[PDB]
RNA sequence: AAAUCCAGGUACGGGUGAAGACACCCGUUAGGCGCAACGGGACGGAAAGACCCCGUGAAGCUUUACUGUAGCUUAAUAUUG
RNA sequence: UUGUGGUAGACGAGCGUUGUAUUGGAGUUGAAGUCAAAGCGUGAGCAUUGGUGGAUCCAAUACAAGUGAGAAUGCCGGCA
RNA sequence: AGGGGUGAAAUUCCAAUCGAAAUCCGUGAUAGCUGGUUCUCGUCGAAAUAGCUUUAAGGCUAGCGUGAGAUCACAAAUAAG
RNA sequence: GUGUAGUGGCGAGCGAAAGCGGAACAGGCCAAACUUAUCAUUAGAUAGGGGUUGUAGGGCUUGCAAUGUGGACUUGAAAACGAUAGAAGAAGCUGUUGGAAAGCAGCGCGCAAAAGGGUGAUAGCCCCGUAUUUGAAAUUGUUUUCAUACCUAGCGAGAUCCCUGAGUAGCUCGGAAAACGUUAUUUUGAGUGAAUCUGCCCAGACCAUUGGGUAAGCCUAAAUACUAAUUAGUGACCGAUAGCGAAACAGUACCGUGAGGGAAAGGUGAAAAGAACCCAGAGAUGGGAGUGAAAUAGAUUCUGAAACCAUAUGCCUACAACGUGUCAGAGCACAUUAAUGUGUGAUGGCGUGCGUUUUGAAGUAUGAGCCGGCGAGUUAUGAUAGCAAGCGUUAGUUAACCAGGAGAUGGGGAGCUGUAGCGAAAGCGAGUUUUAAAAGAGCGUUUGUUUGUUAUUAUAGACCCGAAACGGGUUGAGCUAGUC
RNA sequence: AGUUACUAAGGGCUUAUGGUGGAUGCCUUGGCACUAAUAGGCGAUGAAGGACGUGUUAACCUGCGAUAAGCUUC
């Protein structure tokens, strides 16, 4: 018996159409062109799960050195304060929301000079 | 499928599967040789366990 | 059973479709590799053909037949051993006959054979017989007529 | 299952589809467990025996 | 109306790298979109290449290359003393 | 506890398609298809509803395959 | 009228193509060489070495994977002397 | 039997004859001694009878025993079976939905027919028809029965008197079927050339012996291969890029002078009720109206997906160096397969396509315009191995074929595997071969079989697509060249 | 310098609509393969296959054949 693959072929291709949304041009027409877009963005993704928080604690520890250059202090004697004494466990992300709410990162200095 | 004539002449089955064969040299054109290795080829022989997979599967 | 859950006892094996799967299930063509006369159609070289040496079977001498045109004057073997645990006595053509042991539309010579003592006595009746089975059956009292 | 598949049922029962009428030596292991019901004459019960 | 066409919104210098980059890295410069000319490139378009080399490939031709055979020639034999 | 980068390959485990044999069920109170939708999935897939359709399909078990399309300087039909 | 014709003879023509026409059949001609070979998740995971070969893009055996089985301290690796 | 005996650059590859099991199963007829007539019986020719063969027979001369039996066989009649038109052939209402009931619910009935088909949606009882019973003027086929035919008949006694197939077989040189690639066997192109059955040859050279059938003349149904066609049916075959090339007004249009090649193109609706009529425009046409359950049912006529072309809701862009996305992220619009919502994305962080073949590919390597459909690892037979089952300790097991729903299954042990091997073989045997030697060494020291599936593979085109060519048959001188 | 009303010649994204194009799904007047039988040739009394012609019904197809979409017998 002659077999066609009618139902699934269409099911499959706009699947794979509606998994991408958002492209430029004849991006989101063709199937071929749609999952080479999908591909595309899916490995960009699979990097960025990563990158992104690279960049996140990188912008953390930008923006504590500033309010800490502001206080006048190195990030790096900070963290040597905070970690050869008065042993505290501490997220470097903690405490920037610390500094947008005053006095609190300020007793934390007031403390750490101990 | 069709087992060779040339394979089957030269080659005599043997219980628990093997062949039996006689060595080559021996009843030619072989003065050059010592007595030793004239008596030491009269005696029968067998082939290689990568030979006899050869041969299995065409007998 | 009914014909709505038949199903054995887990024998149902895996069969290799070789024309589906870029990088999935098996390969895209299996047991083939790439650049390849055993990939290419119409390969799969003959058995004895090692291409490029001389065959094996062309290497070697040949066993003769020193009897052209025969294999040899067969005659039906019965060896001792067997026939012991089997019961029967008094054995002729028609014993074997019984059995499905013998052919029953054709006849062949019958020799006896074989070396082990019988505790039944028996009576046999052949055409040829063996210094060893002579006094197998001689220790147990039996007796063999050299039939022609 | 009859043993001498006499007319009573050879002219009749030739109508319904459910249900039908087969000689001892013509009835499958299928066609056996297809039924989910069954009626034998009792004459054949001990040639059956004999058999296995 | 056409060949072609992986889609593209399609600058440059230096270096870089399958060894000569519209995209790579570093600097530079540049409103969006047409018009009309000009061929610098996009190793452009046009044909699985005919200054080759492998195919234990084809084709045609040649001679003291092999084996043949048409035809020519000689003998025995039959028609036929 | 060891682990779980990976082609060609080896092996294991599964989905889905059409039809067949029981087995039930759904169907002019609107099935197949189709589009859309801000679902369920470890995967092929599976669903729910809304517009179009006016006649057949779905489920649990095996069986048999012209059975599962991204390339083949491809083929057809249509359109930039 | 094609292992042919015609040729003031260039390999020229023989229905736009002629180093041998076109057409049908043997003929799914052969093709160590091109290209392509589509469902899905899991475990392990190599080579580009040797020998032989009218062999050099190829083909075999061995070394080098994988699956099943066996080897129980005599076995193979990791250390020191 | 068997992939056996063998055959072959002893390579590829080729491959029987026996026997057995089976399907069916009948053997007869001329010429040739003699004999009869007519051929001036010098006839040698035309006819007549007999004789049809080897457990040799026939012919010559005498004897009985019987009109036996068979046909493949001439013509009439009878019987029966049919075939080419046929006929008869049962059983239902009510209600709801719905345009339409035939569905769905309540109560029914027939059924040797609840095979099928159509009927305003999915009918055992609406209809045709289906089981069953039955029918033939004529044309015919088959078998059986009788008679008409044709031909057709068993056993002897004497006796070597005669006959039993001529350019005939072998022989020599060259060719062909036999498995053999030419050897007994058969055949023949050329030369050679006997026997009268007592003899001739056969048994893979050849003679002797042993046994067999009698060569040089003819015919013969039966099992067997096929299907254009008729009749019926069936199909785990297609359902309109498939399947015959042609579901149809297809071998058509067309292509080329010809031979030849060669397509594509089915669906309104329950029934045309196919749009009266009005309006706008010279007109097709469209909008209303009308029929219809429905004009996304309108003759471009079932559904209309995607590439494609425009439209509109909302958002965003005109200092912008970009494999066009990804993660955060402002405002705006809203409010949802009820979700820590979606769409738009001014900005920042990051940045090199997809298969291919390649040591190495974003490439200045190739392939792809996109979308849609079609479009490549099977089958037959045999082998080996794995997985699982039946079976059994003298096993397992069927092939063809007969029986039957173009069903398993029963009948079918023929044969095959293993049950003892060793050796080339004779031959021997738990031993065998080499052997002076049972030394030593090599091989044995019984330990299964048919299946279903999977993997590879042997022959068949054997994963898929792609040559320049070869040979065989055809058609071309109208173009051109040559000739008349 | 800058926040920033109005901006979109045009284009981009999502959604919805219309046309183009007939994939998908339904069935089909037909195809193929066989089973059971029958039958296995026609033909100089003119074949098969064709040309031509025949209409109240043009034209096509079909049937037919100077008796032309047919005639006679049973």
């Amino acid at each position: 018996m002659r077999i066609k693959g009618g139902k699934q072929t269409r099911v499959r291709r706009k699947k794979w159409l509606k998994q991408a949304s958002g492209s430029f041009g004849t991006r989101h027409a063709s199937y071929k062109v749609a999952k080479q877009t999908v591909i595309q963005a899916a490995k960009y993704a699979y990097r960025d799960r990563r990158n992104k928080k690279r960049d996140f604690r990188s912008l953390w520890i930008l923006r504590l050195n500033a309010a800490l250059r502001e206080q006048g202090m190195t990030y790096s004697v900070f963290i040597n304060l905070l970690k050869k004494h008065n042993i505290e466990i501490n997220r470097k992300v903690l405490s920037e929301l610390a500094i947008k709410e005053p006095s609190k990162f300020n007793l934390i200095v007031q403390k750490v000079k101990s | 499928m069709k087992v060779k004539s040339a394979a089957k002449k030269r080659f005599k089955l043997t219980k628990s599967g093997q062949i039996k064969r006689k060595h080559a040299y021996t009843s030619h054109l072989a003065p050059h040789k010592t007595t030793k290795q004239k008596r030491h080829l009269r005696k029968q022989g067998t082939v290689s366990a990568s030979d006899f997979k050869r041969i299995g599967n065409l007998i | 059973l009914n014909q709505l859950k038949s199903v054995p006892k887990a024998r149902n094996h895996k069969t290799k479709t070789l024309g589906r799967g870029h990088g999935s299930g098996l390969g895209k063509t299996s047991g083939r590799g790439q650049k390849g006369q055993k990939a290419r159609k119409s390969g799969l070289t003959r058995p004895g053909f090692e291409g490029g040496q001389t065959p094996l079977y062309r290497r070697l001498p040949k066993f003769g037949n020193a009897r052209k045109g025969f294999l040899k004057q067969e005659w039906v073997v019965l060896n001792l051993n067997k026939i012991a645990k089997l019961k029967l006595d008094k054995i002729n053509r028609a014993s074997l006959i019984e059995k499905q042991v013998i052919s029953a539309k054709s006849q062949l010579p019958i020799k006896l054979i074989g070396h082990t003592k019988l505790e039944k006595p028996l009576h046999f009746e052949v055409h040829k017989v063996s210094k060893q089975a002579l006094k197998a059956v001689e220790n147990a009292n039996g007796s063999v007529k050299l039939l022609e | 299952v009859v043993n001498t598949l006499n007319t009573n049922l050879e002219q009749s029962t030739s109508n319904i589809k459910n249900v039908q009428v087969k000689h001892l030596d013509k009835v499958s292991v299928r066609d056996l467990m297809l039924a989910n019901a069954l009626l034998v004459e009792k004459e054949v019960l001990k040639a059956l025996e004999g058999k296995f």
